[PDB]
């Protein structure tokens, strides 16, 4: 049974990480403030995939295979305040300065200083695994820690461990120096991550305002959407059962990534019903599947249907009221999708529902409209770089002017890859 | 098939090396008889990996109350002198395995 | 969304065309005498595939993407008499003489005279398409217009437009100069049609007499059978929905034709229940599927089960009472069929029922027993040509004696192709 | 979100360039409120391709009778000054799209 | 429709054969003591696959396509005593001596003497087949007739008929000279049998004691288990129907054998419910499928789950209460199995239940843990051969010392093949 | 369509070369009328392979009792002068074929 380690970097990363781990504890029946279970009981499911056991069953504990890194200490302090004795205190690493929204600080400056400690915690977590099946890196790329040190650590991870799958889950800024940091991070995510799942803050914002009626959505609201999707994607790895289709990170990325140069993914979730009504109001399978494949449901500001699908996985979990109907529906979708490069259409099923929906679905797709999201970013970068807006910020920090041109070109090489895949 | 008393529990279960599954049971319990033939199969297929023990709560009333047993049959998994997991009630030979596989 | 143009040539062609368009109007909720819909309402389904819209929604109209060609004017006059303002009057082209059952008149004589007008109407229809997905040519090949001009026009179509799929739906005579015209037409259908679906009048006659109790079946009765099958095959192209498996003419022929030299198809329909009882008496799925694959259900006087299937599509539409049962049944058929050249077994589903059955199926097959139908024809041709029966009819009309030997040999090359595919 | 009066219908709907969807509705109509949040999503996803308008039949009783409205909610698709298609009653955000896709 | 001949050799072979034929008669409604059916009625199913008809329908008979060979006459005498006029008396061939548990007697001695008669009966049975689809050889390999003459006859079969599929169903001894005879027979089963299905007496013994509560299990008990599995495997060949997936021995072995060097199979059955309760106590689909794939259900003393599956067929028959559930379950198993050499996962369905279960399943697998069973055997052989225990038995009988080393090495070459397939 | 009498049964059915299917039937039998149109299709598709005969049990009461007929319709398959198989009751045109295919 495969083990996964989740590394979270920076504000967004760690706040999402905290929400993810709380949800996963609740799914497995593990006390989210203490890592304990009721007297005599073991957690549900394949808990050892994401947790390790400490000591005897009496005073012992179930410990997230988690490492949290930041430069600014506020967010990790908050985790300590809200999460009791859940985490290994040695795995929550912070310093003192923030990176001040500067990618170069995280990659070359203060970031290089934190790396030996972070890498040493990775060593320890890795070795205490029966069989390590992947590492998930949770981060935003608009700031300077998640982007810079996220870039630094993925690179580092791949050099030292090589064969271990590394998936980035990366939050993108919504239309400051954010376009610069995004582009710089993208290079590493293109060259070194085995795959990168984007979470477009612009889309998340809209969904929270639109589908949920939140006039002024907060990051907590946006994190709910991400957490559901993360819980749902990881459910294949965290449960077993008579009907449960077990799927490793390895198997998943293999099916989602047809070439190393096309490894950027997007995702959609259903139901996007407001938490306000969550268990009282349910969608039937029809409306649910319909919604899953709707342009208004993707965690990306773009329209997958106007582009082409390179690959697709539908990850279902929970109650299955009518399997002939769901199969008929998915078969119909499979014949309706705009296609490229030969496609894959994978279907996963997990018996165990999440904690908020009786049944839910995550759609992961490798689709060419990701080019639109990426294009939006590059247009903003170019708008600032054409006039060298905050350029000295990065120049005085170790990057050279010509080398950032290389990274703007590197990202362009990735945007052209997906445009070529479409036509 | 390992039978236990209250006197033998300490050595047989708690001081034991390796994992051990204890079936708290009685003759007047319908569901307990249901799994008696099931428990024999596991005693074969988990050789070395597990030892399977039985404690009849009528003739040994002292042990179950110490472990917060709510009824019978109750399967308790011990590793050292510690309860790893708990299964209450009669079950399939397959659900029992998935329970043993994970812990 | 794909557009289809339906060209009908000669008596049989046009009489079938009229019946087909009336049925399609009724399926889409389009008034079959005026091309209109009730005030404010649009047609059902993907109407633009087979119809174009004329003008505003008030006084406007939905116009079959249809062209009807004949030499004798009786049949097109009858269409005008029975079909109000449905057709574009400019698309109903006729002359004065019949071809007198002479293929050569249609191909070289009076047929060559009609071609520029017919081709010009094709131009206009083609250009007013968003995306043309195919042309269907409806015709009988026992006479001289459908056969001769049908041959002329398909050839012409392929030279000018090339890439557009062209499917012939060809009616074969039942055991006069019919065997001659059939053979001459077959050459073009072999070399130039992307595929040819046969409708064997002999089988249609039997079914109408046998299954329906008609002592003296008329062409109207035979056309009912053809129309149902045509409606059913075209349903994948004319409707959309949550469970509707959309399939283009392109995709269909791709799956049905494994090599360009084996592109002759046959079809079966179910239920073949008499119209007398149509909605009051229903078959269950079992009997229906059973019947579909029965030798007594094919629109060809032969037995598909005694030959070999090169390829197969089952096109279901309407109510699905029990999808696990239907899948179990089709899977069982799939393992029961005599096979060759690697096979295909395609399943289509359309939610929308036709106008006469709550559920119906069309079976299209590329099967080697088509050789039997074709053999029957050639034996009759040889019986007349051995003694030069009406030979001067064709000799005095521009064909040379040696060139008709070429066409008898050409058809023989096609009959040997299917015999080789069997062993 | 475009609100209409009887006075503004001509310019806003009939003299309009490009396609337009009109929602005849009322406050006392259960099903009308049901699709109010649905209509907002389409106003986003069909930018340039469609404009979405609303007419409250209580405060503007003059327009609906002209179009043969049988009840509410009624969605009317206009192109020039002409009704392209009609949807009566509350519906899924998906059936609404398939309706918009085809016309 | 395919014909099968079943040849049974030696005590075990013939006792199993008798039980198999009685069961098959009962399935087809053929009187198992006379080969007759009630007045006017034909047998159920595709009876001609395993039976031929003798004479008119009045005084006539349905005759197992069966040949039974032994050296000792006790067992064939018993068949004559218990089976009326079912068999062709000319097909029950015996002599006088037993082979005294000596492989060499069966292969080189008294066995060579029986061969022309046995081969001549094979001739006759073969020629009276419309289309022969396979020969099944039923035998134990721990004695000297089944092993020696079994080896002799399979070799002979393949030389004379070549293309006919030959499947061995071989019973293995449970932990005397049994390890010697097993190993000697294995060579032929490795080189000449198209496939060999093992029945491990050790596993059968345990199942009968464990699952059925038999303190002192007899060979009759063990034969019940084998018979069910044989009935179940042959059901695809003996029945037809709307949902019945007809599968030939050819098609079956093709799917089960990926290379000629890996053709040893194992099987499991469900339900293994005691005959005591057979029709009164039923398993649901869940428990049934679960059990089928359980290590405690295989007719081999080993654990298929700890090894790797090269290939797999699940052969279901009888009532199907819930096909979506069964498909969901099998799909889940398919994604759970330890895999290698590309795999196959075939599913068969037969409508007709057997005589004892409303629904039942046979699992056939090509799995690498068969190496364990085989290893157990070789360790016993080596334990005796290291000290030449009964070596003179075989030396004085025509085998040379170096040639038995060749056969010990030959079997080792087969055990290494399956060990290599695992890693 | 072959009609039989008691007098013609011998020559038509028993002395017949090749396989023959006999339908014992009556006018007052609902199910018998049900398969009359079905039997015609088989008379076509099994040309040379089978001949299909009918015997009306009212006007020919002598034959059915000889064959142990329990009711109508009864289909009897004859080869020489011998009953190969038996089908009692009205049936699908498909189940009839599977019956004819196997014998
Ligand atoms: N969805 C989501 N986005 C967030 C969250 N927190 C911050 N963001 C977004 O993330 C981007 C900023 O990245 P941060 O992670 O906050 O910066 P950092 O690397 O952690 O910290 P510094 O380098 O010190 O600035 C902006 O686009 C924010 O809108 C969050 O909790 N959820
Ligand atoms: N199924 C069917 N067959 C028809 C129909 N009308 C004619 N036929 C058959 O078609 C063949 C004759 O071809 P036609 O289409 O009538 O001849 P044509 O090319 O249209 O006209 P001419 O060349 O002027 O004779 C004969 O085999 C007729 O039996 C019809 O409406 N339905
Ligand atoms: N499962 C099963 N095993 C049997 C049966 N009869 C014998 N055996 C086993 O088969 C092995 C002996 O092989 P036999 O078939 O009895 O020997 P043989 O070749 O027939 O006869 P000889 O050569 O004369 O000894 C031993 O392992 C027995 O335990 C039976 O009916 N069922």
């Amino acid at each position: 049974v495969n083990n996964t380690i989740v590394v979270s970097i920076g504000q967004a990363g760690n706040q999402i990480a905290a929400s993810f781990w709380k949800t996963v504890c609740l799914e497995h029946g593990i006390d989210p403030l203490t890592g304990q279970t009721a007297p005599g009981v073991a957690p549900r499911g394949n808990w050892s995939s994401f947790f390790s056991k400490l000591g005897e069953s009496s005073s012992g504990s179930y410990v997230p295979r988690a490492i949290m890194v930041d430069l600014e200490p506020s967010v990790i302090d908050n985790v300590k305040a809200t999460s009791g004795s859940l985490f290994n205190p040695a795995n929550l690493i912070s310093r003192t300065e923030g990176a001040g929204g500067n990618f170069a600080v995280g990659y070359l400056g203060a970031g290089r200083e934190v790396l030996p400690e972070v890498m040493s915690r990775l060593d320890y977590e890795i070795d205490k695994c029966d069989n390590v099946g992947g590492i998930i890196v949770l981060h935003a790329i608009g700031g300077g820690t998640g982007s810079g040190f996220g870039a630094l650590l993925i690179e580092s991870l791949k050099e030292k461990y090589g064969e271990i799958p590394v998936l980035s889950c990366a939050v993108l800024p919504s239309p400051v120096t954010e376009p610069y940091n995004t582009v710089f991070a993208l290079n590493t995510l293109r060259r070194s991550a085995d795959a990168c799942l984007i979470f477009d803050n612009e889309a998340l914002f809209d969904l929270a305002h639109r589908k949920w009626n939140i006039e002024s959505p907060t990051v907590d609201d946006l994190n709910l959407l991400i957490t559901e999707a993360l819980a749902g994607i990881t459910a294949s790895m965290r449960f077993s059962g008579f009907l449960t289709v077990e799927i490793s990170l390895r198997e998943l990325l293999t099916n989602l990534v047809p070439q190393p140069s096309l490894h950027f993914l997007m995702c959609a979730f259903a139901p996007l019903t407001p938490p306000d009504r969550s268990k009282f109001e349910e969608l039937g399978i029809e409306e649910m599947i319909k919604s899953l494949f709707d342009n208004g449901s993707v965690f990306a500001a773009c329209s997958p249907m106007e582009g082409r699908f390179l690959s697709t996985a539908v990850l279902y979990r929970g109650i299955m009221e009518d399997k002939p109907l769901a199969d008929a529906a998915l078969a119909a979708m499979r014949e309706k999708l705009p296609l490229t490069i030969p496609t894959a259409f994978k279907i996963g099923y997990v018996e165990q529902p999440g904690i908020s929906h009786r049944k839910s679905m995550v759609l992961l797709a490798n689709n060419t409209e990701i080019a639109r999201v990426l294009d939006r970013i590059c247009h903003n970068f170019d708008k600032l770089w054409q006039r060298k807006a905050f350029a000295n910020w990065y120049l005085n920090e170790g990057m050279s002017e010509e080398q950032i041109n290389v990274l703007r070109a590197s990202a362009q090489e990735l945007v052209q890859s997906y445009q070529v895949a479409e036509e | 098939i390992i039978h236990l008393t209250d006197d033998s529990f300490d050595t047989d279960v708690l001081k034991a090396d390796g994992a051990i599954l204890v079936d708290f049971w009685a003759e007047w319990c319908g569901p307990c008889k249901m799994i008696a033939p099931i428990l024999d199969e596991i005693a074969d297929e988990y050789q070395g990996k597990l030892t399977v023990a039985k404690l009849n709560i009528d003739q040994n009333p002292g042990t179950a109350p110490k472990y917060g047993i709510r009824g019978i049959p109750t399967l308790l998994l011990f590793k050292n002198g510690e309860v790893a997991a708990t299964k209450v009630g009669a079950l399939s030979k397959g659900q029992l395995k998935e329970f043993l596989d994970a812990n």
